[PDB]
Order: structure tokens, then sequence, then C-alpha cells
């Protein structure tokens, strides 16, 4: 129907919302990534406390 | 209704194509013309004007 002048039928408007559900699902990741990085790290210390 | 060819991955990495030809392609002002330009493609004057 039309090229990307629209932004409700555009092509750019599309593409670019697509990429941030990806930026959104890629951030999620990311931080889950950071969450258990954290948890191992205070692993490390609960076991030796514990020791 | 300009032709928009994707060419890259992001948005507005694309290009415009447009095309015309058919009986009427003969002289083109803004239209063909009318006694003129239109036939001479479609229906020549070698009926027997030139005679």
């Amino acid at each position: 129907d039309n090229a990307a002048d629209c932004a409700d039928i555009g092509f750019d408007a599309q593409l670019k919302v697509v990429d941030e559900a990806i930026n959104q699902v890629s951030s999620q990741r990311a931080k889950l990534g950071a969450v258990q990085n954290r948890l191992e790290h205070t692993i490390n210390n609960l076991s030796a406390s514990g020791e | 209704k300009n032709l928009v060819f994707q060419i890259g991955a992001n948005a507005t990495q694309q290009i415009s194509v447009n095309i015309e030809d058919m009986g009427a392609d003969a002289l083109g002002i803004k239209e063909a013309d009318g006694s003129i330009a239109a036939l001479h493609s479609v229906n020549d004057l070698d009926v027997t004007k030139f005679a």
C-alpha cells in the first residue's frame, strides 16, 4: 500500500519496532546473565564464610 | 506508485524505481499529445497521408 512514510503501515516503523522487541529480549537476557554472575559471586562468598 | 527495493538491513536502506512503455509511448509532453505523439507509436500515418 505504501512505503515507510506512514509509521503505521510504513516499513521503517515496522522494522524499527521489531528491532526494539529484539532489544527488549536482548536486554532481559543481558540482565539475567548479570544476575547469575552476581549469584555465583555471592555463592563463593557464602561457601567461604561457611568454611 | 514508486518501486521500493530493500537494499540494506536497516530502515531506509532502499531505493526507488519507475518505468513506462506501451502503445502510447511516443513523444511525451506531460501527456503524450493529442492528434500527434500518441498515434505515431500506436497508429501510424502510413495509411495514405504521405501521399
